């Protein structure tokens, strides 16, 4: 059974403007495993991105963690872009520290 | 630097016919690909973003397809305004290189 | 709308500065790209600037020739071309980035630069 991905965007540590942090994008619960995940800076693909191994559980289906180093700023800018066969077009989820 | 091999370089067709323009990336770029159209006397204009999504105002006879390294631009039912130039562009890794371009000519 | 400055006709070896001024939004709101197009030839990505933090990226082959700047006090992004030769004769477009698209959705009319 096909499952659209669950996407969670958050920082590793509490966000403080001007201080180095890590922007996380956790994608889980999707099937099949073919997926596209990118971290964005005003829609621009961030190129220095790391990611965990593609893992699978019988309960969570497939999951995957992307993360990059970033420095939060006053403005709203950072987001995650996920593309999947269950999506007609790439889905962008903006980062919100109050969320 | 990522290379984009756009083919064909030039194509001729008649009104109503269909055309297919292909762009090949030198490495996987996911769906970070855009298609632009340039008419005589105009700036380039966005047709397709994210490989398959139409921009506002673009007619439904324009279709984008592909993922990874091979991408396609399909134009059905060609009218006189469509016989212009088309360029693909990767937005995966800077520099955001363009394709060589394709000029559509009438019969 | 992306207003661009008037055409330029200059001698070889001279310098020129092309300006790109948006109407309806601030330069600090998005990325501004610059594209070169020789007469009857294809498109060439030069670089882009984030005027909100000054991040600039170039195509490596344009680093010695082109210099992108921003005057946020005047809501203007500029492209400077120096030591002009015949190969620099082209139309130079400035394009506005749209994050939700992942591409440049609106382009300016372009500034024609002619090197005699």
């Amino acid at each position: 059974i096909q499952r659209t991905p669950k996407i969670q965007v958050y920082s590793r540590h509490p966000a403080e403007n001007g201080k180095s942090n890590f922007l996380n994008c956790y994608v889980s619960g999707f099937h099949p495993s073919d997926i596209e995940v990118d971290l964005l800076k005003n829609g621009e693909r961030i190129e220095k991105v790391e990611h965990s191994d593609l893992s699978f559980s019988k309960d969570w289906s497939f999951y995957l963690l992307y993360y990059t180093e970033f420095t939060p700023t006053e403005k709203d800018e950072y987001a995650c872009r996920v593309n999947h066969v269950t999506l007609s077009q790439p889905k962008i989820v903006k980062w919100d520290r109050d969320m | 630097d990522i290379q984009m091999t756009q083919s064909p370089a030039s194509q001729s067709a008649s009104l109503g016919e269909s055309v297919t323009i292909t762009c090949l990336a030198s490495q996987t770029i996911g769906t970070w690909l855009a298609w632009y159209q340039q008419k005589p006397g105009k700036s380039p204009q966005l047709l397709i973003y994210a490989a398959t999504s139409l921009a506002d105002g673009v007619p439904s006879r324009f279709s984008g397809s592909g993922s990874g390294t091979k991408f396609s631009l399909k134009i059905r039912t060609l009218q006189a305004e469509d016989f212009v130039s088309y360029y693909c562009q990767q937005l995966y890794s800077k520099p955001y290189t363009f394709g060589g371009g394709t000029k559509l000519e009438i019969k | 709308q992306l207003q661009q400055s008037g055409a330029e006709l200059v001698k070889p070896g001279a310098s020129v500065k092309l300006s790109c001024t948006p109407s309806g939004f601030n330069v600090k709101d998005t990325y501004i790209h610059w594209v070169k197009q020789r007469p009857k030839q294809g498109l060439e990505w030069i670089g882009r600037i984030d005027p909100s933090d000054g991040d600039i990226k170039y195509d490596p082959k344009f680093q010695g020739k082109a210099t992108i700047t921003a005057d946020t006090s005047s809501n203007t992004v500029s492209l400077q071309l120096s030591s002009l030769t015949s190969e620099d004769t082209a139309v130079y477009y400035c394009a506005r980035w749209f994050g939700d698209y992942g591409a440049m959705n609106y382009w300016g009319q372009g500034t024609s630069v002619t090197v005699s």
